[PDB]
């Protein structure tokens, strides 16, 4: 057994792991509490599960995560809610003053004062690690927390525990759900400084999610509850193969072989199906055939851009519930021959296909419903470097004008940062192009 | 087509279908960057006192 | 716990933070004695932002009350609400200014700014987290504009990395009690170009325009204007004082709104200005007119750097967003193309007293340059002149330091010009 | 007001788009670099589509489609005919032709040597005048369909229009572009139909038509007087079917059906017609001018179909 550490920083990161660990409670039978009656080995284990929870002698499975924002608010949610007997008071780290939407102050001013702090609560769970995998780090793009502090963080995770793997979940922004104009700073200015840190980022954009829960759960104005659920089932689908009894993405390392050759283009590309309401009162349910179909469709990826005009590098289908391998196979034959799916020349033409027996589980009361079968796939396409084109579209407007630049520098980072950034980003551009177009 | 490395277990199976073959910095480097960047800080903080210290001065005089 | 301190220096100044502690109080639940009566908990739960909690299980407001002369401090206690500040926190000479920022900035106003600094740093001393201050004061007489720029002065050299924000009531000759306000305003303004991060322009031209035309009061007092003023206010803080879904402070705010340091002037408005209920879509076109604007400027004749809009009732968010939507499309041309999505949009559940539904704006536009025009025409048709000077060099001033002031705000309206030209 | 923004300075057709929009009252010209439009018409060159569909209440269309380029150049287009099924190498209304590079055709198209006249592009019976010309090398139709007055070869330009829903239209109205010089089988006049080719170096350029283009009317009385049949019945059926077998052919790949923005699309097929009366395919042009006489008409037809369709205001095509 091998443990993973999940790393929950600012507003986003600490609410979408609250939603994962809701979750990840419902799916291995731990009540509120604690307690998993199912866990017939009482205070310790080398079970699947204790990849993520480990056990006191009065039978409390605990997660391995921590939470850090640098106010208090949201974390004080986690401190008196539902889940709050879950959690060791250590695990919760708050500061007093947030950082204002400003990557500078989540970087430097304010990271500064907390970051040895959050590495020593960190280094206490690693040393209940018997062999410790990696991180599991949880933030958003857009704020001052989520965007500084984290990069901060994943730099010196690099230099403290320099042969362990680190995945990313990232929200990057979406106008239609966020306050701040600055979010493209931060975005870009977090990208650029966590590249070389982070082995492979999930990132998934609060307008997918948002059309997502608008188009197929009925919901008029989605709140971050219905985001935070929906990404939460998009997570566990990728973590289950390190929780659960498995062969395919066992470890956080596997996660780079499969999905990332080239290590700066990292990036995979998640696309979920099927979500359904649970409110819509006759559904007919969907086959292997069409929810692996579904799987090709720009309206289920966690970020919207077009696959068909990009190149794939590694693609692969994580299947949950009533699912055989003829199936799968069966589908993957017609969507070929009915689909622009067109790798690079030096990867081969395939996908490295998962199954887990459990079906999804869902939140109950929640707005998804429960289904037989579902599948998440995960595929690395040039595609997704749309996304970056559009933030680096819009950072080249702020940026001309020097508009909002002042707060930054006003805080000790100085101009030339900024330029640094922006131009690695044009390279990570230059390297999408190469590899996805042909003249 | 072909089916590779086919893996079972009780809680799942994985395995591979191939439809066509194929053709670093420091803890003192980050503690002078932020260091630097506090002087920075320390610096604009500084300016604005002492500009504030000039208007002192010229209050009292007037 | 977020805490701001509230200060309110002069006649103008403590009469508008009157009015605006009487209707925020009446939103909180809170009783002219301190004590709460209201009936959801959502009125105490972010309470400790503008009240301090006694021991009698009393709320007090954390403001200072300031002025060189006492007669609006005694109307003060007097007024319906007197009795919720804190006897301490008042903080009167006795010369008066004689509408003479000189008097207030360098004579009668040094020897009292230091007893009104004891009593601040006495409330920020017990602040769980300080988040920042705000002042309420006209920039027309001596005291506010001329002590509270000193104050905010010595504020910035004491706490000079918290926000500082005003209510700066803009002098009009319509509206005018001497003709040395231009001077007063000129000289304030360029203080709070460098020592504030947030000014809201109110104009009593403006408010004038808004009680003469739009509500049909024949002759408006003081009174009708500082009821726009506090109906404002009370928009502009809600976003903070009440739960939602927002985890702003005022640092986050001002830097989501200012995007160069100067240029940090807003527009107020205010709609509804009756019984019909008002539709969503006449909510949003009304606080997009010129008409509601509380600092007389067309925004037609400039740009809009940022726009934060808060909605307050209950009201459909999807219909909320249609309709912004619709009007940043249909008249994107007055919107800056260099910095995306800078319309921003609030939501609060909980209404003012009487409107069922009402929305507040808040516009970082380049129109406000011809506020500042106006004001440095009326400057330099004296200045030109040196009319009037005598009362100023009388406290020790010298020309020189008008000419700077004049520059300075001349300064900021070419800056304010290359905006929105680009 | 519908918004919209102008990129491309260059388009004529896209040109008069924009003054008939403008000359309804609903529409707004921005500067170019305004995000905050209904429809874009792009540049020709790099075209950023994946800024595309990302404002939040408003529907975008755009006058391209990503992906047309496969169809609209020429060693895309060989190699999609030969390597799609539904076209195959034996197309039969495609003429024979080979990528040869300066994944090469080389030595594919020599194992052609043995009518051996070919045209390299991007004219001769020896390969090594051709391939030491260096592209793609295509059989060149040695035995065209030449009008009796003048003996004179031609070729005909259809336009067609995709809309958002992928619906075909094509355009009543084409034009043939003529040479006005007698085809000799023995010097780049006599053999080609540019326009602008033949308003410069070909002498006579105006003697049998104006401007040597000959419009519909006049060309089915002349198959009707002289074949005894109509342009119709005798060409325009292949005309139709290849315009339908190619645009179904990447439907697929560049469908904007189920994706976050629209995309709409005018393309210029070139087709050549032989002596037996049979059609054959030569050019799919992506950002095709039209003829003069016909801008008003096909102009106000993009409006009709392809804009007020996605952005309507308070046929001339036939549907394929
Ligand atoms: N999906 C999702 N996105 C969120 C959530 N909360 C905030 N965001 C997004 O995150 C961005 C704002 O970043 P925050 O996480 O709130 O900022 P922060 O990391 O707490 O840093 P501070 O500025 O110090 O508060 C915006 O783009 C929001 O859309 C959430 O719960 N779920
Ligand atoms: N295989 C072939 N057989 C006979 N004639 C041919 C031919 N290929 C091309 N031509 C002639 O050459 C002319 C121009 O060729 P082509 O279509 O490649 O030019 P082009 O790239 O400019 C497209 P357009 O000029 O219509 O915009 C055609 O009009 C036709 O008359
Ligand atoms: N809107 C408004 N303006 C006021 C009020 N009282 C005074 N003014 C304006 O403020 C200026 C006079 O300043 P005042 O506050 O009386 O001087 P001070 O008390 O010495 O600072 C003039 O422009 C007046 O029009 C008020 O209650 N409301
Ligand atoms: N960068 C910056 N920010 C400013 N205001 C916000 C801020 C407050 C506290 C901060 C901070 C930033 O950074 C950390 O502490 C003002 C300025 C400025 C400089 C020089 C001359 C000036 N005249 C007017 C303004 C100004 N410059
Ligand atoms: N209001 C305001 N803010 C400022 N911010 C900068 C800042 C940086 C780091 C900080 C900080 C503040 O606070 C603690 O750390 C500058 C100024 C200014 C104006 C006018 C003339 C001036 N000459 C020097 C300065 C100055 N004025
Ligand atoms: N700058 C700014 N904006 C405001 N409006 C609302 C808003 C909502 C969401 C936003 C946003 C702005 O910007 C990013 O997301 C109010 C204020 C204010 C000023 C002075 C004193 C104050 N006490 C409480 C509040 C406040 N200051
Ligand atoms: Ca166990
Ligand atoms: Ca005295
Ligand atoms: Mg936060
Ligand atoms: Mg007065
Ligand atoms: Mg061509």
């Amino acid at each position: 057994m091998r443990e993973c550490i999940s790393i929950h920083v600012g507003q986003a990161g600490v609410q979408i792991g609250n939603a994962c660990w809701e979750l990840y409670c419902l799916e291995h039978g731990i009540q509120p509490d604690g307690q998993m009656p199912s866990d017939k080995t009482i205070g310790g284990g080398d079970d699947s599960f204790n990849t993520f929870f480990s056990e006191t002698g009065a039978g409390k499975h605990v997660p391995r995560a921590v939470f850090v924002d640098l106010e208090p608010t949201v974390i004080d949610e986690v401190r008196t809610g539902t889940y709050r007997q879950l959690f060791h008071p250590e695990q919760l780290i708050t500061g007093k003053e947030d950082a204002a939407n400003n990557y500078a102050r989540g970087h430097y001013t304010i990271g500064k004062e907390i970051i040895d702090l959050v590495l020593d609560r960190i280094r206490k769970l690693a040393d209940q690690c018997t062999g410790l995998q990696g991180f599991l780090v949880f933030h958003s793009f857009g704020g001052g927390t989520g965007s500084g502090f984290t990069s901060l963080l994943m730099e010196r995770l690099s230099v403290d525990y320099g042969k362990k793997s680190k995945l990313e979940f990232s929200i990057y922004p979406a106008p239609q759900v966020s306050t701040a104009v600055v979010e493209p700073y931060n975005s870009i200015l977090t990208t650029h400084t966590t590249l070389e840190h982070s082995d492979c980022a999930f990132m998934v954009d609060n307008e997918a999610i948002y059309d997502i829960c608008r188009r197929n759960l009925d919901i008029e104005r989605p709140t971050y509850t219905n985001l935070n659920r929906l990404i939460s089932q998009i997570v566990s689908s990728i973590t289950a193969s390190l929780r659960f009894d498995g062969a395919l993405n066992v470890d956080l390392t596997e996660f780079q072989t499969n999905l990332v050759p080239y290590p700066r283009i990292h990036f995979p590309l998640a696309t979920y199906a099927p979500v359904i309401s649970a409110e819509k009162a006759y559904h007919e349910q969907l086959s292997v055939a069409e929810i692996t179909n579904a799987c090709f469709e720009p309206a289920n990826q966690m970020v919207k851009c077009d696959p068909r005009h990009g190149k794939y590098m590694a693609c692969c289908l994580l299947y949950r519930g009533d699912v055989v391998p003829k199936d799968v196979n069966a589908a993957i034959a017609t969507i070929k021959t009915k689909r622009s799916i067109q790798f690079v020349d030096w990867c081969p033409t395939g996908f490295k296909v998962g199954i887990n027996y459990q079906p999804p589980t869902v939140v109950p009361g929640g707005d998804l419903a429960k289904v037989q079968r579902a599948v998440c796939m995960l595929s690395n396409t040039t595609a997704i470097a749309e996304a970056w084109a559009r933030l680096d579209h819009k950072f080249d407007l702020m940026y001309a004008k020097r508009a909002f630049v002042h707060w930054y520098v006003g805080e000790g980072m100085e101009e030339g940062e900024f330029s640094e950034a922006r131009e690695d980003m044009a390279a990570l551009e230059k390297d999408y192009e190469e590899v996805g177009v042909d003249s | 087509m072909e089916v590779i490395e086919l893996n079972k277990c009780t809680s799942g199976q994985s395995f591979e279908v191939i439809l066509k073959p194929p053709s670093d910095p420091s803890l003192e480097e980050i503690q002078k960057k932020l260091e630097a960047a506090e002087e920075r800080r320390k610096y604009q903080e500084a300016e604005l006192l002492k500009h504030l210290a000039e208007k002192r001065e010229h209050e009292r005089e007037v | 716990m977020r805490e701001i301190v509230h200060i309110q220096a002069g006649q103008c100044g403590n009469q508008i933070g009157a009015k605006f502690w009487e209707v925020i109080s009446d939103e909180h639940g809170i009783d002219p004695t301190g004590s709460y009566h209201g009936d959801s908990d959502l009125q105490l739960e972010r309470i400790n932002v503008y009240y301090n909690e006694a021991a009698g299980n009393k709320y007090v407001p954390r403001a200072i009350l300031v002025d060189l002369e006492p007669g609006t401090m005694d109307s003060v206690r007097s007024g319906p609400f007197g009795q919720i500040f804190r006897p301490d926190n008042f903080v009167f000479g006795q010369s008066g200014a004689g509408n003479n920022w000189a008097k207030g900035h360098y004579t009668e106003g040094a020897e009292l700014v230091d007893s009104v600094l004891d009593v601040v740093r006495k409330e920020s001393e017990s602040c769980d987290c300080l988040q920042g201050f705000q002042l309420t004061h006209s920039l027309g007489g001596g005291t506010g504009s001329g002590m509270g720029t000193l104050l905010i002065s010595k504020i910035r050299e004491e706490y000079p990395d918290r926000i500082m924000n005003t209510f700066s009531v803009v002098p009009s000759p319509k509206v005018s009690d001497t003709v040395v306000e231009p001077y007063n305003a000129t000289l304030s303004v360029h203080q709070l170009v460098e020592n504030t991060d947030e000014t809201y322009c109110i104009d009593n031209e403006a408010l004038y325009d808004i009680c003469f035309r739009t509500l049909k009061l024949t002759t408006p007092t003081y009174g009708d204007l500082n009821h726009l003023v506090s109906a404002t206010m009370s928009g502009v803080t809600t976003c903070l004082r009440f739960p939602g879904q927002l985890n702003a402070d005022l640092r986050k705010l001002a830097v989501n709104m200012v995007p160069f340091p100067r240029l940090h002037f807003f527009m107020p408005g205010f709609a509804p200005l009756q019984y019909r209920a008002l539709t969503v879509p006449e909510l949003t076109q009304q606080m997009f007119d010129a008409k509601n604007m509380m600092a007389a400027c067309d925004p037609r004749h400039g740009r809009y750097l940022t726009v934060a809009a808060v909605f307050r009732g209950r009201m459909s968010m999807k219909e909320v967003d249609e309709q912004m939507l619709n009007v940043q499309n249909k008249n994107s041309s007055y919107f800056v193309e260099w910095i995306p999505n800078n319309v921003k949009t609030a939501v609060c559940d909980i209404p003012p007293r009487g409107l069922k539904m009402s929305a507040t704006f808040i516009g970082n536009s380049t129109a406000i340059q011809e506020l500042f025009k106006r004001i440095s025409e009326q400057f330099t048709a004296m200045f030109r002149r040196k009319a009037f000077l005598h009362w100023y060099t009388g406290e020790g001033m010298d020309e020189m330091e008008f000419t700077e002031a004049e520059s300075n705000m001349n300064d900021l309206v070419s800056e304010y010009q290359q905006y929105q030209d680009a | 007001m519908y918004t919209f923004v102008v990129r491309d300075e260059n388009s004529s057709v896209y040109a008069e788009v924009s003054r008939l929009l403008l000359a309804t009252g609903q529409w707004k010209r921005l500067r170019k670099d305004n995000p905050r439009f209904n429809l874009m018409l792009g540049e020709r060159n790099r075209l950023p589509f994946g800024r595309l569909g990302h404002e939040p209440g408003l529907v975008q269309l755009v006058n391209y489609y990503r992906g047309a380029d496969k169809l609209c150049r020429k060693a895309s287009l060989v190699k999609l005919i030969k390597t799609s099924p539904e076209l195959s190498e034996s197309c039969t209304w495609f003429p024979e032709s080979y990528v040869i590079y300066p994944t090469d055709e080389r030595e594919v198209f020599l194992a052609a040597y043995n009518g051996n006249v070919w045209i390299a592009k991007s004219i001769s019976s020896e390969a090594s005048e051709l391939l030491d010309f260096i592209h793609v090398i295509q059989k060149y139709l040695e035995k065209p369909l030449l009008l009796e007055p003048g003996h004179r070869k031609f070729d005909i330009r259809s336009w067609v229009l995709v809309d958002h829903l992928y619906n075909i239209y094509l355009y009543r109205e084409g034009v043939l572009r003529t040479s006005s010089e007698p085809y000799n089988s023995a010097d780049k006049t006599c053999h080609l139909t540019n326009h602008c080719i033949q308003k410069e170096y070909s002498k006579n350029y105006g003697r049998y038509e104006e401007g040597n283009e000959m419009f519909f009317e006049e060309f089915n009385q002349y198959l009707m007087d002289a074949l005894n049949t109509t342009l119709e019945n005798s060409i325009l059926l292949q005309i139709k079917h290849i315009i339908r077998s190619c645009l179904m052919c990447i439907e697929p790949a560049i469908s904007t059906k189920h994706l976050h923005y629209q995309s709409f699309q005018l393309f210029g097929f070139d087709f050549m017609v032989d002596e037996e009366l049979k059609v054959w395919l030569i050019e799919v042009n992506g950002a095709p001018a039209c003829a003069q006489k016909l801008y008003a008409e096909l102009c106000q037809g993009i409006v009709d179909v392809a804009i007020s369709s996605v952005f309507p205001l308070a046929s001339i095509f036939i549907k394929l």
